[PDB]
């Protein structure tokens, strides 16, 4: 259950300039700032929202980014999400708390392509798009440090 | 328009690889010197953190995001430019409605992702992050390019 699964984040209708979206664990949200883009692929301001659906409380990550949209991820037990966030030419993975909204790991990955699905995280160099499979070297690299 | 050459500038240079086999877009450092070049514009050498040394040594240092889009407004070539622990990044200031109020339009290519890419559309203040946008620099080349 240290599976990480992508979560789509996408408009939502009744709150004007909300993406997010949810799974039986967590729901997670966004604000859309951009004056002139409605379909966004990042979100520099924050604050995140993060709802337990467990405990109905939720709380706000008050600072970080840039967030991808393409980036969240959710963890099997709902108590992790990971989090790809940008700056320049530099980027990281942060796992939070899901209760607490708290950083619980994280990563620099700056520089290489990289990849979430089930079997863990890998991180590619010498490339030649976006997929790190087009990577002439391709790490695979344990979740485990963002979950517990 | 007096900062049409840059645009195009940047236009151009977007598709091209100035080290090769490394695509513009995926390179910042890559797509500012493909800039520079159109341009005729001296530009210092070696990846993102190395343009910022140089700059800093042999560059105009302007001092905010508004008074930057005001250069660029007048056909002169400015970067903004802030170093990392080792990726750094750098990106070409357009004319334009400052974001927030604070940071200008800008073109720029990313590793980081078609998320850290402008095509014109994004300012600084959506490439670099929330802590950083406040922490960047702008250098202006001391003649204009129009």
């Amino acid at each position: 259950d240290c599976t990480f699964t992508q979560l789509e984040i996408v408009p939502q209708f009744g709150s004007p300039n909300m993406f997010g979206g949810e799974d039986e664990h967590v729901r997670v949200m966004f604000s859309n700032e951009d004056p002139n883009d409605d379909n966004p692929d990042a979100f520099p301001e924050p604050p995140v929202y993060l709802a337990d659906r467990d405990s109905g409380n939720d709380c706000r990550i008050e600072d970080g980014g840039i967030w991808s949209r393409g980036g969240v991820f959710l963890s099997q037990d709902g108590r992790r999400v990971l989090m790809h966030e940008f700056s320049g030419s530099s980027a990281e993975l942060v796992s939070y708390d899901s209760a607490t909204c708290k950083v619980v790991h994280r990563e620099d990955i700056s520089g290489q392509r990289w990849a979430v699905d089930k079997d863990g995280l890998r991180l590619g160099q010498k490339c030649s798009g976006e997929s790190v499979d087009s990577c002439a070297k391709i790490v695979k690299r344990s979740l485990a440090p963002f979950c517990q | 328009s007096l900062d049409q050459c840059i645009v195009n500038a940047c236009k151009n240079s977007w598709d091209k690889s100035y080290l090769a086999g490394t695509p513009n877009k995926d390179n910042c450092s890559g797509f500012v010197q493909s800039v520079a070049a159109e341009l005729g514009v001296p530009m210092p050498r070696g990846n993102a953190n190395a343009m910022v040394d140089g700059l800093e040594q042999s560059w105009t240092k302007l001092a905010s995001g508004a008074e930057a889009a005001q250069k660029a407004a007048q056909g002169f070539l400015v970067i903004a430019g802030l170093k990392g622990r080792t990726y750094g990044h750098v990106a070409v200031v357009i004319s334009g409605p400052l974001y927030r109020q604070k940071y200008p339009m800008c073109w720029c290519g990313s590793i980081a992702g078609a998320v850290g890419q402008s095509q014109g559309l994004k300012s600084v203040g959506q490439v670099w992050n929330r802590t950083d946008r406040d922490r960047l620099n702008y250098y202006v080349y001391s003649l204009a390019s129009c």
